[PDB]
């Protein structure tokens, strides 16, 4: 079929800054085809720009589409808080067919910001039951590139953690992440120090945050 | 009476365009569209093409540095356009 | 100075400069990049329609336009100017009274059809920046020459295409429309099989009691002849 | 105006079929298709099929070409969609928005795009039994954690399926609040982790407490959280 | 210039002559076969397609 | 049940088909000296009208 | 309709003069149509020119027609006394229609 490529796939950008996207098509296509649509987390997707460079009723004329053939681009200018959001490509096919792209994110704003990280052992309740689960947490850190890694009695462990991000939070642009190692009891009380080691842009040295079983 | 009767029949509209098939000139036809554009808004829009305005200055004379054209010493544009008034005030000037 | 291979080019005009946004600009202005061809100026910059020397070109997006004069008729030589909820339809004069109706399926097929056609010349821009100027000031002589058989040869050209593509166009959405029409035909006609006949005119002469549901069962595709097959008695 | 209102949310078990409904309001039903396109958690919008209003004709993806039925009623101006065979993959949000102009000619690039969207309606398949959370605290750390800053929070853990609704001190905290989207763990039972930065002077001043709800399992789970002490 | 400008109207009218010779065969047959069509109408039940 | 295929009709359309392939496909074009689109430096007034 | 304007409405020339008339039309026509008639007061129309630059049986050389898409004329060399009348302009199109025009008189 034909195949749309989005170019940069994420684009982080400062308010008040010309943006654009790209789409590029694996075949060549009228200009008929191929719009530019908006997905705001948690909403219903909305129509941006309709045929290739027409604007949709309601759409700030900021928005600007063009392009041709195999190359199609969307500029915002003056980028205020409501345009952050991820943005998506589509056209045609003569038999009613849609195929997509793959969805360029813009996450934008900076001011490059220290992770605060804190550990939390697991409570004595879910330890009855029979399952452990460490939780580590990193709050308000930019940008969302972060690495976490479990140390066990200073062995890594792979495989037995998940994390999981918050979005960005509308007060202060940062992301929040969390780590959590699950374990059995039995393997939880083979062990006594437990540690999670986080390297960020921010922090020039990694911070590394520990506990040591059954101490408080 | 248990004889019916059933007509299939197309739509006609009363204002009727004219077209021209392969063998009759004139031949009507519903709705016709226009495949030529005639007419033109009267302004060079400024987007999304970069228009640098000539104003009194062609561009030799703008390169050679003319000082009417000081103003675009270092411009770039993609397309200059330059205007019927062009006039030169420096020395006689020939470019082969 | 610096020479870059570009894509800027120079244009000789007065016009304004005025605050939009168009892709394609001819020295009178700038005009819409939508319709394929064009009679404003042969200089363009830009994804500019094709220039020719003709000024309307009319591609038809409908049917031939046939008028209409206690009785009712069909598409042999009559169009219902009435119709208008489809292209396509049926009317019937039956016990309950005359009636007329839609066939939906046909009348969006044809429209594909069309619009597919429309698709394919409106949608193309030709992308041209920088190229040769047939506004000449003085007389030059040999290389003044050249040029302007050049773009005089080329307009010609594009102006023969161009009228052969909307003549070609036209012959075949007029075709198409009427055919669609005479396979509307054809199906109803295997459809009643025994039960009916040409009358002639558009109008199928059918011999059968039929009330408004017998309509609705031929439109939609239920009429079985063995049902009312009994009423063969036509030729007695 | 032009309005579409989609279907609830649905529960369904690996291979059982699905009904989705999307209604339209203010447009002339019968002149635009309505197409509906999934997204999947953690993936772009997937075209499932389209179908017309006018018409009855149907076209689907390749992928869900066997397993997909589309239809239309007049009466009124409702789409369904069933989707057969459910699985794991089929998990989803369900999108459906207005087609292609299915009644004239077309000349204007706008009927040849999706424009009016329905909220949309998330469809999860998955054999677990449904099953209220599980609430551990995650207690204050010792060292007061930072000198001015202290992070408690509340570990949601081993619930089908979602959503859970997590508030704090009943609604009066909400400064600083996070709430993590749910994993899905190996087992099947989402998990989920809210927490919240207090000064470290108001530990000993203010009870904190979360109040976790779970309308499917109709179980409400409120646990205090505190600084262990030994 | 010249020998691209030949060989271009030379390949135009090539098409244009095959396509109108198509159009006029089309034509007088689609005339033909429409007598046929109306004669049958005419005759109703009185008399078959004898092949 | 049997299937037999009617060859005269199969072949007419064949035919058909052969003639306007056997049209398109025996072209020649014997055309040598030309001009070139390859230009390692810029010159002016021949080029631009040379590339058009 | 397709409208043909003459051109001048009244000529007035000396015998032994050349003369140009000038029928230009609203739109273009093929040389097919477009031909010129002759009107005599008293008399029957006669035909001069049929096709665009055709003398019709037992016509003067001295007329001459000619012209191309919307401009056609005729030229008369070595008017003589039998030339004084009234000329008209005529088209033709694919459903029977002849398009007179408003005449030209030589007024010698
Ligand atoms: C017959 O075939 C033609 C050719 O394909 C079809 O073409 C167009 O159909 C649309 C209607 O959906 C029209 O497009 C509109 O053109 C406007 C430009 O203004 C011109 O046209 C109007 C008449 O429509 C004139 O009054 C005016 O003076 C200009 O000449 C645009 O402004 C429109 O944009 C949007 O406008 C409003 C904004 O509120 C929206 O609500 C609209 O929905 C629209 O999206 C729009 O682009 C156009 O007029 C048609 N062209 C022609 C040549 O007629 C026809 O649809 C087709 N008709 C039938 C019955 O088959
Ligand atoms: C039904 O009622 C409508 C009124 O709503 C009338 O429709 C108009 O019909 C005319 C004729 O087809 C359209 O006008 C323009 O035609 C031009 C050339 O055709 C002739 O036009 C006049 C009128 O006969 C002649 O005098 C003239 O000599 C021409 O031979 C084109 O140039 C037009 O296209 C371009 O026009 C402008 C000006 O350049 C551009 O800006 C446009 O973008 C476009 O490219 C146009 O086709 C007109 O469009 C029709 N309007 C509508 C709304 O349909 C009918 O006359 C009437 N029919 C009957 C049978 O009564
Ligand atoms: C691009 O090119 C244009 C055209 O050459 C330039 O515009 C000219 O600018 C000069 C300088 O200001 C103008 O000179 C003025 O002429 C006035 C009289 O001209 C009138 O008559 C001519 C026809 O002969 C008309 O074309 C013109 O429009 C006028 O109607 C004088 O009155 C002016 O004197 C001023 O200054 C003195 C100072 O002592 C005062 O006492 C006066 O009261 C008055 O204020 C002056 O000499 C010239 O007229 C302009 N031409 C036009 C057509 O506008 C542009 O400057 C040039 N550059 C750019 C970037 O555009
Ligand atoms: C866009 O810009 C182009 C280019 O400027 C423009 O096309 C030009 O228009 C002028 C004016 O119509 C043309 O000049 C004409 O040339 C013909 C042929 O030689 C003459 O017959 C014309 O004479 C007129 O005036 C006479 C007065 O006595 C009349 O008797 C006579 O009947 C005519 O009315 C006139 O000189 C010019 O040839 C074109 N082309 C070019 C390349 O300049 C165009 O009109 C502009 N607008 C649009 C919408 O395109
Ligand atoms: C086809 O149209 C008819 C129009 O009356 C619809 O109504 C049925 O008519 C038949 C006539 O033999 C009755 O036996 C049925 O009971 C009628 N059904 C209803 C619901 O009224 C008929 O439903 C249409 N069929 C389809 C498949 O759409
Ligand atoms: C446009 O009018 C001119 C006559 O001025 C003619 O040459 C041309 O054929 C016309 N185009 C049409 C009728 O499409």
């Amino acid at each position: 079929e034909i195949v749309l490529t989005q170019s940069p796939g994420t684009l982080s950008l400062s308010p008040g800054e010309r943006a654009t996207l790209s789409c590029r098509a694996s075949q060549s296509v009228t200009n008929r085809f191929i719009a530019w649509y908006q997905h705001k987390p948690g909403q219903s997707p909305r129509l941006l720009i309709y045929g290739a460079s027409s604007r949709a009723t309601g759409i700030p004329d900021r928005f600007s589409g063009r392009g041709s053939g195999t190359d199609f681009t969307l500029t915002i200018s003056r980028l205020e808080p409501e345009d952050f959001a991820v943005y998506y490509c589509q056209q045609y096919d003569t038999s009613p067919r849609w195929t997509f792209g793959q969805g360029t994110k813009l996450e934008i704003k900076r001011t490059v910001a220290a992770p605060s990280v804190f550990i939390f052992p697991p409570s004595d309740e879910q330890l009855k039951s029979g399952t452990a689960s460490v939780v580590c947490l990193l709050n308000n850190f930019y940008p969302r590139e972060a690495k976490v890694q479990w140390k066990v009695d200073n062995a890594l462990q792979s495989g037995n953690s998940q994390e999981s991000v918050t979005e960005q939070d509308s007060k202060d642009s940062t992301y929040s992440l969390s780590s959590t190692l699950t374990l059995s009891k039995a393997d939880y009380e083979k062990h006594k120090v437990y540690a999670c080691e986080v390297t960020h842009q921010g922090l020039s040295s990694p911070v590394t945050k520990s506990f040591n079983r059954g101490e408080c | 009476n248990s004889t019916a009767t059933l007509c299939l029949g197309h739509h006609a509209v009363p204002n009727g365009t004219i077209v021209k098939t392969i063998t009759n000139d004139q031949i009507e036809v519903t709705n016709a569209t226009e495949l030529v554009q005639s007419s033109s808004t009267g302004e060079i829009c400024d987007s999304p093409h970069q228009i640098l305005d000539g104003k009194n200055c062609t561009l030799i004379d703008a390169l050679l540095g003319d000082p009417q054209c000081d103003g675009f010493q270092n411009k770039k544009w993609d397309l200059f356009v330059e205007r019927s008034k062009a006039y030169s005030n420096c020395y006689p000037y020939d470019v082969p | 100075f610096k020479i870059r291979s570009g894509k800027s080019s120079i244009m000789r005009s007065d016009a304004p400069i005025g605050k939009c946004n168009s892709e394609c600009i001819t020295p009178n202005g700038s005009i819409p990049n939508d319709k394929p061809f064009q009679n404003v100026n042969r200089i363009t910059y830009g994804a500019c329609p094709r220039y020719v020397k003709q000024n309307t070109l009319k591609l038809a997006t409908g049917m031939r336009n046939v008028p209409e004069k206690g009785a009712i008729a069909g598409f042999i030589e009559n169009g219902w100017e009435g119709m208008v909820d489809g292209w396509y339809g049926f009317r019937h004069q039956n016990s309950e009274g005359r009636g007329q109706a839609a066939d939906l399926k046909s009348t969006q097929a044809a429209i594909d059809q069309i619009n597919g056609k429309l698709n394919r010349l409106i949608g193309k821009t030709n992308e041209k920046f920088h190229q040769i100027e047939k506004e000449f000031s003085e007389v030059e002589g040999r290389i003044q020459d050249l040029e302007k058989y050049v773009e005089d040869t080329k307009i010609d050209l594009w102006s023969y295409n161009a009228e052969l593509l909307v003549a070609l166009e036209n012959q075949h959405t007029i075709d198409l429309t009427d055919s669609e029409m005479n396979k509307l035909f054809e199906k109803t006609k295997k459809q009643l099989r025994e039960n009916a006949e040409d009358m002639g005119n558009g109008c199928f002469k059918i011999y059968h009691k039929c009330d408004n549901a017998c309509i609705g069962s031929i439109r939609n595709g239920t009429y079985d002849h063995d049902v009312y097959r009994d009423e063969a008695l036509n030729n007695r | 105006q032009v309005q579409l209102v989609q279907s609830a949310p649905e529960v369904k078990r690996p291979g059982a079929s699905v009904r989705l409904s999307c209604k339209a309001s203010g447009y002339t039903f019968n002149t635009y298709g309505i197409i509906w396109v999934r997204q999947a958690p953690g993936q772009g919008l997937e075209w499932m099929g389209w179908i017309s209003a006018y018409t009855g004709n149907t076209n689907y993806a390749q992928k869900v070409q066997g397993r997909v039925t589309m239809t239309t009623d007049i009466t009124t101006s409702t789409a369904y969609l069933e989707l057969r065979g459910l699985r794991s993959d089929d998990t989803a949000v369900y999108y459906c928005a207005r087609g292609l102009l299915q009644g004239a000619v077309i000349l204007d690039s706008y009927h040849y795009a999706l424009d009016f969207w329905g909220q949309g309606t998330t469809v999860t398949v998955s054999g677990a039994s449904t099953k209220g959370p599980s609430v551990f605290p995650l207690a204050p750390s010792s060292k007061s954690t930072s000198g001015g800053t202290a992070a408690l929070g509340c570990l949601v853990k081993d619930y089908f399926p979602e959503p859970v609704t997590v508030s704090w001190n009943s609604g009066a905290l909400t400064s600083g609040v996070h709430t993590f989207p749910a994993v899905l763990q190996s087992s099947g039972l989402y998990s989920l982790s809210s927490v919240v930065t207090v000064p470290s002077s108001s530990l000993g001043t203010q009870t904190y407490i979360c109040n976790v709800n779970h309308k499917p399992s109709n179980t409400k789970v409120d646990k205090r959280v505190e600084p262990k002490s030994c």
